[PDB]
């Protein structure tokens, strides 16, 4: 009925280039991957970034923190320091506003 | 001779949790780890290991 | 045309595991005349849905349905060229996963299509004959209208 956007769309606009990354949220159940609903997540606790867009998942420490394999780490290693600096500034400004 | 079994094992090795059931071999004989105190991002999360099948699953 | 899929579904369960989000409820549906399983996430605040509700589901590649390709950009002022506005709930999303029950030894008999509507996820299972039109990383419009 009315045009509504989602926060994942805006953060996908924030994500630079064509970064591909898979992380998990901190509240991810250990039995979701073994059983059904592996790729159709009930709690949205599996972060999947495909072609620079945030398909699904809830971001947290484990994807945007200072840990190996994070979204920031992959962004650095795939795009460079200039684009990662712009990524940092855009995240902070948009989310703080 | 059976009593000197209990006399000289010692080493205080296992903490004897026996609480978390495994997700791979379904065995509760497990031990937990408490590391990465305070700091900027990482909070204390208990890492539990099952010894028989080697499976590790986060407390979450 | 561009209509990849078209059927009428019946709501069977709403949040069977429990409510995980306030404005979004996950509903499971079984179709008729095709026997299609379906899992869909909808904005329950804007569009209320009850148990036993019947709706017509249309999966379309474009809203114009005249063969005109969409640019994927929000152009609200060009509502002129006769878009499909016969449906109450319209969503936009990208299909990201296609699953097959087969082992890729002889052929494929059933397909699962996973579409993400900006984080609102949807899985549609069934036979490959009605799921042939889905191609990974394509952009897909979802249209529903509740039936009385
Ligand atoms: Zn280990």
């Amino acid at each position: 009925p009315r045009p509504l956007w989602t926060g994942k769309q805006i953060f996908s606009l924030i994500i630079p280039g064509h970064i591909n990354c898979i992380r998990t949220h901190s509240t991810h159940p250990d039995d979701e991957d073994s059983g059904p609903y592996k790729h159709i997540s009930p709690g949205d606790t599996k972060v999947v970034v495909e072609n620079g867009e945030l398909i699904m998942g809830i971001l947290c420490k484990k994807s945007l923190g200072t840990s190996a394999g994070s979204l920031v780490h992959i962004s650095y290693l795939e795009m460079g320091h200039d684009i990662t600096r712009l990524f940092y500034s855009n995240i902070q400004t948009v989310i703080n506003n | 001779k059976e009593a000197i079994r209990e006399h000289q094992m010692a080493k205080t090795g296992g903490t004897q949790t026996d609480l978390f059931t495994c997700g791979k071999c379904k065995k509760k004989n497990c031990t937990y780890t408490q590391v990465q105190t305070r700091s900027a991002d990482e909070p204390m999360t208990t890492f539990v290991v099952c010894n028989e099948c080697g499976n590790r699953w986060k407390f979450c | 045309a561009g209509i990849l899929f078209e059927d009428i579904f019946d709501v069977k369960d709403i949040d069977p595991e429990g409510k995980k989000f306030d404005r979004v409820s996950r509903l499971h549906c079984e179709s008729e005349s095709f026997k299609m399983d379906l899992i869909l996430d909808v904005n329950i605040q804007i569009y209320p849905v009850d148990l036993g509700d019947k709706f017509r589901l249309v999966i379309a590649s474009t809203l114009y349905e005249d063969g005109t390709l969409d640019d994927g950009e929000y152009n609200p002022t060009d509502d002129r060229p006769s878009r499909a506005d016969q449906f109450e709930y319209v969503m936009y999303g990208k299909v990201y996963r296609i699953e097959g029950d087969e082992t890729s030894t002889e052929a494929a008999t059933r397909l699962s299509a996973y579409v993400s509507y900006g984080g609102l996820l949807m899985r549609l299972q069934g036979d490959a004959n009605n799921l042939h039109g889905f191609e990974v990383d394509s952009r897909v419009y979802l249209l529903m209208k509740k039936l009385a």
